[PDB]
């Protein structure tokens, strides 16, 4: 009663002091369902002299629009004999209903923010997994090509693979080292994402690690490098 | 400890890069003559470290921008001016004496005016929701709540940014209405079915204290302690 009196005294034109005679005009139910949801009822064009209407308006938007069902009449309140248990059931009903749906909306936005942030992280988690798999397969099928250390015997030929290897140096190495930097950027993005989200460790699976990429990448550097040694050894002999 | 100091560290990195892009010139221009000095070999490629320097520049800029993005995550309440004005009006209405401190009964009446599901005045019974709220507001049992004491609870209860996972812990309990298990239907009045499908895929089945398993019983405690713990 203190809740409804305090909330309806601030609301215009309705004064509620009891549970029997302050409710006969029907404006108080409509005011309390209008504060939490103004969008359904035009409270301003209602008058107390149409009191039997005023309940059956608000009573008609009570069950179907909101989901609270109980069987009375406008005449039952309109009679001088009051029903205390009916109005007690109604007041506890919309109190629990409005508190429930208020905390429902608040908790809904709370959970939605975090889970949207999370799923936005894991789509590009699968993107990172796919790019890492593609890049490491490319790495290990290119080192196999670069193992080949047998070719013909000619000054023009040795100079021609020198030119081809220099073009493979100066055109192809910058982008095929650039995907490693892009992968590192994505991994730090995931790190910053998780401690923004504050969950446990992602723990990228075995066979897909930065240490494995580094191991393969100095491995291809070494294979390149005692490719280069043998190249100019035979070059200077032929020269 | 605080995220403002990291700015300075990033700024210190921003103090390095221009000087060292200075330094990059005195490498690369030098390379310009040694490659015109009739090739030869240096065990080394300068252009590659040019891309690693550019990569360090880009990661530093992105890390800085993501760090102001984070400090905007943690320092934006998102509460509208209308909600704050309503909270101030409720604080003024509950404190009719204008003493700047509302009593425990006044705080309970204001919480009832804030549409909190708190049953009151049971016949010789004690409930723990009001006690927990009083402990969160005034843990010292001072008997009065100031303007800021209730405002901290309102800000932590209102919207948007989250300090700790404990509120998620005991807020899926409130979403489950105090039940140790939750259902998909309860989750589907608040959350998009996209995220509901995610939650049903990644969170397991609940076991009660009796040990019996519901087919529809879902435990948020184990899921939260598994991902966020």
């Amino acid at each position: 009663l203190l809740w409804c009196q305090m909330k309806t005294a601030g609301y215009p034109n309705v004064n509620v002091t009891n549970f029997t005679s302050s409710w006969k005009d029907g404006l108080a139910f409509n005011a309390l369902i209008h504060k939490h949801r103004p969008d359904l009822i035009d409270f301003d064009k209602l008058k107390d002299s149409n009191a039997r209407h005023n309940l059956e308006h608000a009573f008609d938007v009570a069950e179907r629009q909101l989901g609270i069902i109980q069987l009375l009449d406008p005449e039952d309140v309109f009679t001088e004999n009051p029903d205390e248990k009916s109005i007690i059931t109604y007041v506890v009903a919309f109190y629990h209903y409005f508190s429930k749906m208020k905390v429902l909306a608040v908790e809904g936005k709370r959970v939605g923010k975090v889970i949207d942030h999370a799923i936005e992280t894991e789509k590009m988690i699968e993107k990172y997994s796919g790019l890492a798999s593609d890049l490491l397969t490319w790495i290990e099928q290119t080192i196999t090509v670069l193992n080949s250390r047998k070719f013909a015997n000619s000054l023009a030929g040795v100079q021609q693979q020198l030119q081809a290897f220099s073009t493979y140096r100066t055109v192809e190495k910058p982008p095929k080292f650039q995907e490693k930097g892009n992968l590192e950027v994505l991994l730090f993005t995931i790190q910053s994402r998780m401690r923004a989200n504050n969950q446990k460790v992602y723990t990228p699976h075995d066979g897909k690690l930065v240490s494995d990429i580094n191991r393969a990448w100095e491995s291809l550097e070494e294979a390149e490098y005692r490719r280069e040694l043998a190249l100019r050894s035979e070059l200077i002999r032929q020269e | 400890g605080t995220l403002e100091s990291q700015l300075e560290a990033n700024k210190r990195k921003q103090k390095e890069i221009q000087a060292m892009k200075r330094q990059l010139t005195k490498i690369e221009d030098l390379g310009e003559k040694l490659e015109e000095a009739l090739v030869l070999d240096i065990k080394f490629s300068t252009i590659g470290l040019a891309q690693q320097w550019d990569q360090l520049f880009q990661l530093g800029v992105r890390r800085q921008h993501n760090l102001e993005q984070q400090i905007q995550i943690r320092d934006t309440p998102g509460v509208s001016e209308e909600t704050l004005e309503e909270f101030k009006t409720t604080y003024r209405h509950f404190d009719e004496n204008l003493t700047g401190r509302l009593s425990h009964k006044d705080f309970r009446s204001c919480l009832r005016g804030l549409n909190y599901y708190l049953p009151m005045v049971e016949e010789g019974e004690s409930e723990p929701k009001f006690e927990k709220f009083l402990d969160a507001v005034d843990p010292g049992r001072k008997g009065y709540v100031t303007q800021e004491d209730y405002t901290y609870f309102l800000i932590d209860k209102e919207s948007e940014n989250i300090k700790s996972s404990d509120e998620i812990e005991n807020s899926f309990q409130a979403l489950a209405e105090g039940k140790a298990y939750i259902t998909k239907e309860d989750m589907k009045q608040a959350l998009t079915p996209e995220q509901v499908s995610f939650c049903a895929s990644h969170m397991q089945q609940y076991v009660d204290p009796r040990g019996r398993s519901h087919p529809a019983g879902y435990d948020y405690v184990g899921f939260i302690n598994s991902y966020f713990g």
